[PDB]
RNA sequence: CUCGA
DNA sequence: TATAATGGGAGCTGTCACGGATGC
DNA sequence: GCATCCGTGAGTCGAGGG
């Protein structure tokens, strides 16, 4: 189809969780010695997708013949690595937090 | 050749050392030649004095310090990319109050960068310059309230980051307030804290009508200083518990503490002069005998109430006045960052004293040098006033050190600076040059110090003047501040003088900058020279009085952009300052004492002096400067030559026989040529490239690193996968290009092989592997090649290996290779030429010698300038330079014509007459009469009124020559130009802007990580940015597909650009563009803001632009 | 402009001034859902007024409202055009709250998305034009004629 | 920032027709590089595309036959010349390029007013329209010779000035 | 690590293929099919299955042998003769040499 | 300036309609290898080469010249888009 | 306004 | 035939004020405060200026450059504003069919307020040339029809009839009165000033208008 | 930030 | 893993004009 | 109704340089 319109609105937490491919639990980036994504971290491949095209973390499925297949061992989907610019993560807060734009933008929308 | 000099003005004093504003300041701060007991309280010595003692072991105290010798010399530092610096040792002692135990040790605080002889620094191998800063001098000021006419504002200003500004205002309700850290409170409250009583304030401040009743508050006098102090503390510190000892500590620090609040030494003097009082310390008040004692507060409030009431003797202040503005030199700017870095070390000391054993501690254990090193390292690296040195020519370096900036840390932010700071103040005279300053947004912010100008110990700029007593001008010279100058009447430097006495009964003088005509009796002082009004570069412009200031600005600013030429010549017409500049810039080599030269060599000069000692001067040859120009010294003397003290030995870069040479002296003809010189463009003779005029040597440094990786180490080797002998031809055994080899774009400088990344061979690669039956090699070709549009001959190779003596690299790095590739640049089309008068343009055409307009004797002109450039620009100096240059051509003599005193027209007419006799008179002796073509032009001239009718052909030709015009023949025809053309010698330079460096093109290339759009820059081989204003252009034309091309296929569309390049190479039309990637980034970056961006169709049904990739 | 010797056609200025008058303020709702003091476009209020008049209802009483270019630019219907200009935060928030939809009417909207600008060669007027030679034109005409 | 673009210092040619501009060879070789490869395969200058690209990578490997191929490439096509700042639409104009020796771009005198470009060291950027559409938009609409008048006034934007006026007046 | 905003405009993208490389892989995939078309439908298919140009993975001699039905000894020499016929077609035409880097 | 450009701006009701017409026709020629040209052999635009005159590689150049002859028909909704494509592919194989 | 000061105050309550 | 005079007259280079400084006096100059110095430089660049005279002049030169510097920043801002407000404006149709127009006056009230006098030629051409008449105009025995695009000669004719007291104002189709949505029509906008012919539909006048206003923004002193 | 326009 | 210690330090500010909430 | 604090703007492209 052709895009005739662009709409912007508010995202519900459920909507936010729908975009999410996983929750990032650990405030970690990459392994220090191996320079690879840390599990449940910000760079984790289990969430945001594979680093190399059509190849998993452990290397069990290395080819395009497996597509949409999620590896059992490393839990990493086999697909194009370009999705790392796409798939959203999410962080679930213990207590609700206000969106600062709807607070400090005068007059306040929440106020 | 003989050099004739004009002007009747005799300079009483020569120019002061020009780099002294750098050298003397940094020497004043270091005091390295001064024994530790004789050091004053100024400089880095002060920093130790402010920081120490450090209490709460208990007491860590400072004794003295010292500076060791540099670990590496200047040249070696530039080689290894180290910093030229000296180690800093400080003797400290730990003292326990209770125990009485004293442990003394000398601790190493790190290294402090050292200034070179010429006034610059070397930081990490790169020469840098600390630019002096200008700001508002500390003190007490009074300015009219913009909102309330008749009412004034008292402002007490300390040094930068020395503590807060304070404003004393008389409120509409009548009370006198005070502003500290943006807080309004009654001043009376603080006055009580100082111990003042209504008894004292009534007698002192009562004399001024009804300003004293706003100062009267009974509730304030109803409480003792201890109560009012806590009252003030609650006002300035909400939420903080009003403890008595915490209240004293705040106010003491905010007001009485010299360790925190410090007025300038000038700020002290300024406050004393203005308020008519005397300051014991540099603070606003003191803590003495358990209480606070007022210093600056009462006399300030006294001055305000007097100014407001209209009491005479009280005037407002001009903040732009050079008496109220000072200069922060390299010494003061470094001291502050040394002062901060020392206080950071103190915070680590008190923190160390709380931890560890209270018994065993040494000054070595307490002191961490890291916070001190960092503060210094940042100031010589990332500071704004620390700039990359301009080495392009010796004048560039000299000017760069003489710069003044109103910007930088503690200075004015850009949005703050209006007209006032930028404007030339009447007090700039003799101090700050009205001419030199950048074009554009930087105008008035960055200036240059005047030639004779001097920065005193208080930071202000002083200018020299001559004492005039009873109409007699003495040789006594008095440097005055901007304030001191206003007290006298100072006559101009060109004032007529018979002997030492004033000749004229009416002289031109200034009173507070205001020009006035007075008598010799009324003249207190006289200007030393016309040279004192202008900067160094502006003083290099001959006939400056005939040039408009706007173009003189360019002529001045473009001299520093001049590229040193191998053949470079001194100007035929000079200002006489060409010798001093070369000397003070340390470009040329000179003789230290009288003696005989023992040896003369290209690399070396050995001199035997009167002492009998043999001194060997090594010569710098073909050294690469910062900008890439070649810096070399050529010996000017011969073996056995008898030389005196201060005599030239070797000519530095851009220098001829001890004179400053920024360019060539060429014979110019001013006339339009076939639209080739249209709009400032220039047409040059091919004869310039034949004799190598305007040819310069340029060097370009290339660097590469071999490092240890997790896939295995990279290495420099001659073994490069998939390369023939043709590619490896000039590489040595180790894989480095040999010395003296010609390199072209695409050629390999240093061979390098890195292990390939982890590689899953694609089905196309595996099948292709088996077909040719060749195993894929482990490494790949990373080798450093020559960047497109660059090249030359390699003159040097430097290699640093790990595991080799004296060599330690950064972690992970095996070896670092540096290849130096020089070049010889001939003048070409697109190179920029300019003169000293502001005339500038690129060369649009190079004509063969036979097409050039020529003289009757057959001599072709060099440069053809367009006369249309003159009238609108209003710079006539180049015209006078040319006329006098014409005479110098046939008389074989140069000229010294100082600014504002120089050759008048009649004096040049006399020379032109003598030139004619050599030019024309030679012809009549050669047995040749007048040419037919000359008569035709003469007939035209008679109609033009350039010649008097009836005179012989010779007499009329002379009349034209006196006007500097000659008969010119077109080379293409042989027919004469229909009128006489102005032709003569002009001094023209080649600027650093050249078409070789500036040309760039890209088809496809590297793209940025996120945006996925082409990188910026030439070195990165990037594409040209198409901006908002350029998009508007395509829109205004209405070309959609040209615009949609720029937004998709040519930049960020990954599917689009890949499909486009494949389409062209297959001879297919380009495909329809898809969604630009940067828009997807916008969508995703908005999702992180919890905003849902939905692309919808006409049916309002969402359309996925990510094609199911981001959707679960 | 005349003072500085710059010849400029009045109509250019008129284009801009027209955009300054683009908005109006309601002096009374009448039968509409509009509020007193509410600001909207002069086009949309007359489009509602002609609908209410055709419905026999009471038309909205409005006032002419002048605003500078900066305010008129931020007051535009397209949120992509507004946020691309300035006060991005203030723009996006109100746009997200109202669940605003951009019809991509203007140039700037399409420039961002990388679409074809509704001007010149991309204008709907001239973009559907077809080119055919007489040999091809007659070849198709015979296929139509036989059917 | 876009691909197929370059820049250099501008120099006035007298000899250019109003619709022409001097474009340096070394720039045009790079700008038209994908087209140059295709033309090289159509002739005997190279077996294939990749072999032709490797040929141009090294300067000493560039022979005379490739330039004559480049001339065939740019024939009839126009580039886009632009100078910053762009105040109005004439800050970008379409020109049929003419290969020249030297690193400098050549500009026609009469369009200098619209660009507000002098010869004092101004530079200009080059842009190459790819599609047959973008070349059709440029040639018809954006051609210098196709806009003789100012959209702001309607008085001629390209007119004799400087030396041309001085010569005519003489 | 150091911040990108200190500098991120000077950093190239080494991951995604440039249009040069993208077109190079595209011209390689096409030229390989031009060479494999000069073989029989079998020996071209065996070579595609052996190097994994079909399903993406390289099959053993038993799997390609069981697919076509022939013994592993047979299917290995069908691969050889297909590789040998490609070596002769390559030396003659010299089309695939440039891609060997 | 483009030859006869004044005449071309007279054929159209908008300067832009001309460009769309010229661009589309230039695409038809490229796709069909110039077999569909309405130009007579003497009207063929020529490019002077090292050897001699050869056909002009520029599709837009031809399109403008074809348009000057009046042998081309422009307008909206003359023929269905997909039907127009294959009638040319039948007459002039690509 | 200042998180630290606000905390030090809530600490001063007990 | 004097070179300076020729270039001045021909319009090749220079203006009378610039020529005066090369020949006559340099003139009066400004103090940094905007105040004017009572003593003007009596010198010309031909003669040369003293060191004091040169210094008095640099006050203005500095003020001038700094003015231009800070001006271009504000002009650039205005230009971007105009674009953003006018960007959606493009000519979408031939005629919106409006009955509304504006009346372009050929006469302006004198400063003496004595009577009405004819406007300057340049000013009339600015609001007339390239515009469509919304009503029939009969002047000097000539018929200018409703819907006519006024040529340059049509304007000069209207000026003549005004001098004859026949027509004091000209009805004109204007973008102010244009009822087209999301832009203007062809008739209201009038000529495309580049081609001196009626504007081609699809032309974006908004960007063109914004650019036209913005361009001589650095020229306004 | 410093330069070029 | 156990002497007992219980409220932070940072702070140079030379522009203008706009809307709009905030207060007298 | 009217002073005052807060947030928001304040020219383009291209070199070099840390
Ligand atoms: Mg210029
Ligand atoms: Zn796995
Ligand atoms: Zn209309």
């Amino acid at each position: 189809k052709e895009v005739r319109k662009v709409r912007i609105a508010l995202a519900s937490p459920e909507k936010i969780r729908s975009w999410s491919y996983g929750e990032v639990e650990k405030p970690e980036t990459i392994n220090y010695r191996t320079l690879k994504p840390e599990r449940d971290g910000l760079f984790d491949e289990r969430i945001f997708g594979p680093i190399k095209d059509y190849e998993c973390a452990c290397g069990k499925y290395k080819r395009q013949r497996f597509e949409g297949k999620v590896c059992e061992r490393c839990g990493v989907e086999v697909t194009k690595s370009i999705v790392r610019r796409y798939r959203m993560g999410h962080i679930e807060l213990a207590t609700p937090a206000a969106h600062i734009w709807f607070v400090k933008d005068v007059p306040s929308k929440i106020g | 050749m003989e050099i004739k000099r004009f002007g009747r003005i005799r300079e009483v004093i020569p120019l002061p050392p020009l780099t002294e504003i750098q050298v003397e300041s940094y020497r004043r701060a270091l005091q390295a030649d001064v024994p530790p007991e004789k050091r004053e309280n100024v400089g880095i010595q002060a920093a130790f004095r402010e920081t120490f003692p450090i209490e709460e072991g208990l007491v860590l105290d400072f004794l003295e310090y010292r500076l060791g010798e540099p670990p590496f010399p200047q040249d070696e530092c530039r080689e290894k990319d180290l910093t030229y610096q000296a180690p800093l040792y400080a003797r400290l002692q730990l003292i326990h109050k209770d125990t009485g135990l004293i442990k003394e040790d000398e601790v190493f605080l790190g290294h402090i960068p050292l200034m070179t002889e010429d006034g610059s620094f070397i930081i990490n191998g790169a020469d840098r310059v600390i630019v002096s800063q200008i700001h508002r001098s500390p003190g007490v000021y009074f300015t009219p309230d913009p909102a309330r006419p008749g009412r004034y504002i008292a402002s007490i200003i300390p040094l930068p980051k020395r503590g807060p500004w304070i404003d004393l205002e008389v409120e509409p309700n009548g009370v006198v307030s005070m502003k500290v850290n943006k807080r309004k409170f009654p001043l009376v409250l603080l006055l009580r804290v100082l111990g003042y009583d209504q008894e004292t304030l009534a007698r002192e401040l009562g004399a001024y009508g009804e300003l004293v009743q706003g100062l009267m508050d009974e509730s304030v006098f109803a409480m003792r200083p201890e109560e009012a102090l806590i009252r003030l503390f609650t006002l300035l510190r909400p939420g903080d518990p009003p403890k008595r000892d915490k209240a004293v500590a705040y106010v003491y620090g905010l007001i009485a503490d010299p360790r925190r609040y410090d007025l300038g030494e000038a700020g002290r003097y300024k406050a004393e002069e203005k308020l008519g009082i005397r300051l014991s310390g540099r603070t606003l008040a003191r803590f003495e005998d358990g209480e606070f004692k007022d210093e600056v507060f009462l006399p300030t409030l006294r001055y305000l109430f007097a100014l407001t009431a209209g009491v005479p003797g009280h005037e407002v202040d001009d903040i732009d006045h050079l008496g109220n503005r000072r200069i922060r030199t390299v010494g003061e700017l470094m001291t502050d960052q040394f002062r901060v870095g020392l206080a950071r070390l103190a915070r680590g000391v008190r923190e160390r004293m709380l931890m560890g054993s209270e018994d065993s501690l040494t000054p070595a254990k307490l002191v961490n040098s890291r916070p001190l090193e960092a503060a210094i390292r940042e100031f010589f690296s990332r500071s704004q006033l620390s700039q990359f040195k301009d080495e392009t020519n010796p004048l560039s370096s000299l000017r760069h050190k003489r710069r003044i900036s109103a910007l930088g840390p503690g200075g004015l932010t850009r949005e703050r600076a209006g007209f006032d700071v930028r404007d030339v103040h009447r007090t700039h005279y003799g101090r700050i040059c009205p001419v030199e300053t950048p074009e554009g947004a930087n105008i008035g912010l960055i200036t240059s110090l005047a030639a004779y100008a001097r920065v005193d110990e208080l930071g202000f700029i002083r200018t020299p003047y001559r004492r005039v007593v009873g109409g007699v001008v003495t040789d006594e010279v008095v440097y005055m501040t901007a304030t001191e100058e206003d007290r006298y009447t100072i006559a101009q430097a060109n004032t007529p003088l018979e002997g030492n006495r004033i000749a004229a009964e009416r002289v031109v003088a200034r009173r507070k900058g205001e020009p006035v005509i007075v008598s010799p009796e009324e003249v207190e002082f006289m200007d030393v020279s016309p040279k004192q009004v202008f900067s160094v570069n502006t003083n290099l412009i001959p006939f400056l009085e005939h040039d408009d200031a706007n173009r003189a600005l360019m002529g001045s600013n473009m001299q520093t952009q001049a590229v040193p030429l191998i053949r470079a010549q001194a100007p035929v017409v000079m200002t006489g300052l060409e010798e001093r500049v070369v000397r003070d810039s340390l470009a040329a080599l000179y003789a230290e004492e009288d003696g005989e030269v023992a040896k003369v060599d290209g690399n070396r000069i050995v001199v035997r002096y009167e002492d009998g000692r043999l001194v060997e001067y090594p010569l710098r040859r073909f050294y690469r400067s910062n900008q890439g120009t070649a810096l070399d010294q050529r010996p000017r003397v011969v073996v056995g030559q008898r030389v005196r003290k201060g005599d030239l030995l070797a000519d530095g870069p851009a220098s001829e026989n001890g004179f400053l040479a920024l360019g060539q002296n060429v014979l110019v003809a001013i006339m339009p040529f076939d639209g080739y010189n249209f709009e400032d463009a220039i047409v040059i003779s091919e004869e310039l490239l034949k004799r190598d005029f305007y040819t310069s040597i340029h060097i370009e440094r290339y660097e590469i690193e071999a490092r240890d990786t997790k896939l295995g180490p990279e290495r420099i080797t001659r073994d490069i996968p998939h390369l023939s002998e043709a590619a490896l031809r000039d590489l040595d055994e180790e894989g480095v290009v040999r010395i003296g080899a010609e390199v072209k774009p695409g050629d390999i400088l240093v061979g390098r092989t890195s292990f390939k990344g982890e590689s899953e061979p694609t089905p196309e690669e595996r099948l292709l592997r088996s077909i040719f039956g060749e195993k894929a090699r482990d490494v790949k070709d990373t080798s450093l090649r020559v960047p497109p549009g660059e090249g030359g001959i390699v003159v040097r190779t430097v290699r640093l290996r790990r595991g080799d003596p004296g060599v330690e690299l950064k972690p992970g790095v095996r070896e670092v290779v540096r290849v130096y590739v020089a070049q010889k640049r001939k003048l070409q089309v697109g190179d920029k030429l300019a003169n000293r008068h502001g005339n500038k343009g690129v060369v649009a055409k190079i004509l063969p010698v036979e097409d050039m307009p020529h003289l009757p004797d057959g001599t072709p002109v060099d440069v053809i300038l367009n006369p249309l450039g003159v009238p609108s620009r209003m710079n006539l100096g180049q015209i006078l330079e040319t006329h006098l240059g014409l005479a110098g051509y046939f008389l074989g003599q140069r000229y010294i014509s100082p600014i504002f005193d120089g050759a008048k027209e009649p004096e040049i007419k006399e020379l032109l007459a003598q030139a004619f006799e050599v030019y024309f008179g030679k012809r009549k002796g050669e047995g040749f009469g007048v040419d037919k073509r000359e008569v035709e032009v003469l007939r035209r001239a008679e109609k033009l009124g350039l010649v008097t009718p009836g005179k012989t052909p010779e007499e009329q030709l002379k009349e034209l020559f006196l006007q500097g015009k000659v008969v010119l023949y077109d080379g293409r025809t042989g027919e004469p130009i229909e009128g006489p053309i102005v032709v003569g010698q002009m001094f023209i330079m080649k600027l650093y802007h050249m078409v070789e460096d500036k040309m760039h093109a890209r088809s496809t290339g590297p793209y940025s990580l996120i945006t996925q759009q082409p990188l910026g820059g030439k070195a990165q081989f990037g594409g040209q940015r198409f901006g908002e204003m350029e998009v508007w252009a395509l829109e205004a034309y209405g070309a959609a597909h040209t615009l949609q091309e720029m937004l998709t296929l040519k930049s960020d569309d990954i599917e689009g650009r890949n499909a486009a390049y494949e389409a062209i190479i297959k001879g297919e039309d380009v495909p329809e563009p898809s969604v630009p990637e940067s828009f997807r980034v916008l969508v995703k970056e908005l999702q992180a803001l919890a905003l849902d961006v939905q692309t919808l169709d006409e049916k309002d049904n969402p359309v996925d632009i990510f094609e199911g990739l981001a959707s679960k | 402009y005349r003072a500085q010797g710059v010849k400029l056609h009045d109509k250019h200025i008129e284009i801009v001034v027209r955009q300054m008058m683009k908005y109006v303020e309601v002096t009374d709702p009448g039968d509409s859902r509009l509020l007193e003091g509410q600001v909207l476009e002069k086009w949309d209020v007359e489009a509602l007024n002609e609908r209410l008049i055709a419905e026999g209802k009471t038309p909205v009483a409005w006032k002419p409202l002048l605003m500078g270019v900066t305010k008129s630019a931020l007051s535009t219907k397209s949120w992509l055009s507004a946020a691309s200009f300035q006060n991005t935060t203030h723009v996006l928030t109100e746009a997200a709250i109202a669940g605003k939809k951009d019809e991509l009417i203007g140039l700037k909207e399409n420039v961002i998305l990388g679409r074809l600008i509704p001007a010149g060669t991309g204008s709907d007027f001239v973009r559907f034009t077809q080119v055919v030679d007489q040999k091809t034109l007659k070849a198709i005409e015979e296929a139509r004629k036989e059917a | 920032r876009v691909d197929y673009s370059g820049r250099s210092v501008i120099v006035v040619g007298p000899q250019l027709k109003l619709h022409q501009c001097g474009l340096p060879k070394r720039m045009a070789l790079e700008l038209f590089k994908p087209f140059l490869l295709k033309k090289m395969e159509e002739k005997g200058i190279a077996p294939n595309v990749k072999a032709a690209r490797r040929m141009l990578e090294r300067q000493r490997d560039i022979k005379d036959e490739v330039w004559d191929a480049l001339e065939e490439v740019i024939h009839g096509k126009v580039v886009l010349l632009n100078r910053a700042p762009t105040l109005h639409r004439l800050g970008i104009q379409a020109f049929q390029p003419v290969l020249v020796e030297g690193q400098s771009i050549q500009l026609h005198p009469l369009v200098c007013e619209a660009f507000n470009a002098d010869f004092d060291g101004d530079q200009m950027a080059v842009h190459v329209p790819l599609s047959s559409f973008a070349q059709a938009e440029a040639r018809i609409q954006m051609l210098s010779a196709h806009n003789l008048l100012s959209p702001a006034s309607g008085e001629p934007l390209a007119k004799p000035s400087r030396d041309i006026i001085l010569g005519l007046y003489y | 690590p150091v911040s990108l905003e200190t500098y991120g405009d000077f950093i190239p993208d080494e991951h995604l293929p440039s249009p040069v490389d993208a077109a190079t892989q595209s011209l390689l995939s096409e030229e390989l099919e031009k060479a494999l078309s000069k073989l029989s439908e079998r020996e071209a298919m065996v070579l595609k299955l052996r190097k994994g140009l079909i399903d993406g993975r390289e099959h053993t001699l038993e799997e390609v042998g069981a697919f076509f039905g022939v013994t592993r000894e047979r299917i290995r020499q069908i691969e050889n003769k297909a590789l040998r016929k490609l070596k002769y077609h390559e030396s003659r035409t010299r089309k695939l040499r440039d891609f060997l880097d | 300036a483009e030859p006869g450009i004044d005449k071309l701006f007279g054929m159209v009701d908008s300067k832009y309609r001309l460009t769309v017409v010229v661009a589309k026709r230039a695409q038809q020629l490229l796709r069909h290898g110039f077999k569909n040209t309405v130009l007579e052999p003497e009207e063929r635009p020529k490019m002077q080469t090292l050897e001699g005159l050869f056909d002009d590689p520029n599709a837009v150049t031809w399109a403008m010249k074809e348009l000057l002859t009046g042998r081309l028909v422009f307008g909206e909704n003359l023929v269905p888009e997909d039907r127009l494509q294959k009638e040319m592919e039948r007459l002039y194989p690509v | 306004s200042d998180p630290v000061r606000q905390y030090l105050h809530e600490i001063g309550q007990v | 035939f004097n070179p300076l005079y020729v270039m001045a007259q021909s319009g090749a280079r220079g203006n009378p004020q610039q020529i005066r400084q090369l020949c006559g006096l340099r003139g009066l100059m400004q103090k940094p405060s905007g105040e004017t110095f009572e003593v003007p430089v009596r010198s010309s660049f031909r003669e040369g200026l003293t060191v004091l005279e040169y210094f008095i002049s640099s006050h203005g030169a500095r003020k001038g450059g700094a003015d231009t510097a800070l001006r271009t920043a504000d002009s650039g801002y205005l230009t971007r504003k105009l674009v953003d407000v006018t960007h959606e404006i493009v000519v979408r149709e031939a005629d919106c069919g409006t009955t509304n127009y504006i009346s372009v006056p050929l006469f302006q009230p004198d400063e003496v307020t004595r009577s009405l006098r004819l406007r300057k030629r340049a000013d009339i051409e600015a609001g007339l040339y390239g515009r469509v008449l919304a009503r029939e105009v009969e002047v000097l025995g000539v018929r200018l029809e409703e819907g006519r695009y006024l040529s340059m000669d049509d304007v000069h004719l209207l000026i003549k009839a005004a001098e004859a007291g026949e027509i004091q104002e000209v009805p004109v189709r204007s973008p102010l009165t244009c009822q087209t949505r999301y832009g203007v029509c062809q008739k209201c906008y009038g000529y495309d000033l580049s081609m001196a012919r009626p504007v081609s539909i699809g032309e974006a006048v908004g960007i063109v208008a914004a650019q036209s206003i913005g361009e001589p923004g650095t020229q306004l002193t």
